[PDB]
């Protein structure tokens, strides 16, 4: 079977530099050029070019020339992509393929975050009026956070969105679902952690 | 077709 | 610019004959394309499965074949099975550059439609305290997964300051996003009523609150 493995996700401050690895496997890896591609967060797919893994000449799309370089090391059949003097723009996930023509196996795909931010724990704050509560999970970073109800107790109608990333920090929000009978009768609290900060807190929904 | 000029 | 555009999104019951197409901005397209289709599923897990306009990656199932239809490439699924729920995007080489379409998502029903259920929150007093005021709309249980959300603000379209999550499936299979509208505490007081307009197969559901 053809397998394409990357390395893990990256979080890197703006001017340095990351490098990722795609490891194949399941072919000769001489025999077919490798693509490298960026999906900016919620868009579409951009080329940024291809390497030969035979001779090694790259070549790559005009509006990646400059920071992003490819490299081989081909005794164990890993292609790099390197991204140099990073910005934040370049906040993505990136995908090798393998040729060809174009895009036929891909690798699992690295996330890839440029932020200058330090890490810093999340404000979290009650979203109040069946009825539905939540909590806002607001300015954090990096990912993730975990948020859990009553310590687990209410896990039915839970949901936790995606967070969106603006200003170069996360929010995202959690809602729960409960009869209406039963709050605020009852208290119903969000117990939110961000294991980069080693932070827990626990917010209780009151009426507004 | 024209030829692809990609490693294939 | 080479422009490479799909259809945003398209529905259909297993068992149909699916044609997905992708055109370009600046001509016809032709075998010198080399089109490619490939499929992501979550979370951006993608899979090859056409490439050189109609070759098929082997291990793809047979139903999945590519052609040219007029002057587009396109992507059949004969017998579409709810595994193809799916966003499809083309490729082509094009002016010897490789070019992405912006992606169709393909719903192939796997249970009944499902209109979204919408709350507004407001912002909460302790975050008026930092002089910030977030609205959020929570949007649940959707099915097809793709949702258009407006803002308005006293009747006045939002056009700057919201932020709006791709659908997320939810562990019933239906699809789930959320949206926020961030101001100042400033413009909370200077405003009355806020609404979250969520827009699903043709019928907009909307939830309103005043600040007072």
């Amino acid at each position: 079977q053809i397998q394409l493995v990357q390395s893990g996700p990256e979080v890197q401050k703006p001017g340095e530099t990351v490098r990722i690895s795609c490891k194949a496997s399941g072919y000769t890896f001489t025999t077919a050029g490798m693509q490298w591609v960026q999906k900016m967060p919620g868009k579409s797919l951009k080329w940024i070019g291809w390497i030969n893994t035979r001779s090694g000449v790259p070549k790559y799309a005009e509006d990646f020339k400059g920071r992003f370089a490819f490299s081989l090391e081909t005794s164990a059949s890993i292609a790099y992509l390197h991204i140099n003097n990073l910005k934040n723009e370049d906040t993505a996930t990136y995908f090798c393929a393998r040729e060809g023509p174009g895009f036929v196996y891909w690798g699992q795909g690295t996330l890839v975050t440029v932020s200058a931010a330090k890490t810093t724990p999340p404000s979290v704050y009650p979203l109040a009026p069946m009825v539905t509560l939540g909590c806002l999970v607001k300015g954090y970073f990096p990912e993730p956070v975990t948020v859990t109800w009553n310590s687990g107790s209410l896990s039915s109608g839970v949901h936790t969105f995606p967070a969106v990333l603006q200003s170069d920090l996360y929010t995202l929000s959690s809602s729960v679902t409960v009869p209406s009978s039963t709050w605020p009768s009852e208290t119903v609290t969000c117990n939110v952690a961000h294991p980069a900060s080693s932070t827990k807190v626990d917010k209780k929904i009151v009426p507004r | 077709p024209r030829g692809y000029p990609g490693q294939v | 610019q080479t422009v490479v555009t799909q259809e945003s999104a398209l529905t259909t019951s297993p068992g149909e004959t699916v044609t997905l197409t992708c055109r370009s901005s600046t001509g016809a397209v032709t075998t010198s394309n080399y089109a490619n289709w490939v499929q992501e599923k979550p979370d951006h897990l993608f899979t090859g499965l056409i490439v050189g306009t109609n070759n098929r990656v082997p291990g793809v199932p047979p139903r999945f074949s590519g052609s040219l239809i007029g002057d587009k490439a396109a992507l059949t699924i004969t017998g579409a099975q709810t595994e193809d729920e799916a966003i499809y995007f083309c490729a082509l080489w094009y002016s010897n550059h490789w070019v992405f379409g912006g992606g169709t998502k393909l719903t192939v029903l796997g249970q009944p439609k499902s209109s979204p259920s919408v709350t507004l929150f407001p912002p909460s007093s302790e975050e008026l305290e930092t002089n910030k005021a977030t609205l959020v709309c929570t949007i649940t249980d959707f099915y097809p997964g793709v949702v258009t959300v407006d803002w308005k603000v006293d009747g006045t379209p939002v056009t700057q300051g919201m932020e709006t999550t791709q659908p997320s499936k939810q562990s019933n299979n239906k699809y789930m996003a959320s949206s926020y509208l961030t101001l100042t505490a400033r413009a909370w007081e200077r405003h009355s009523s806020y609404s979250c307009q969520v827009t699903h197969e043709g019928h907009t559901v909307e939830k309103s609150l005043s600040r007072a």
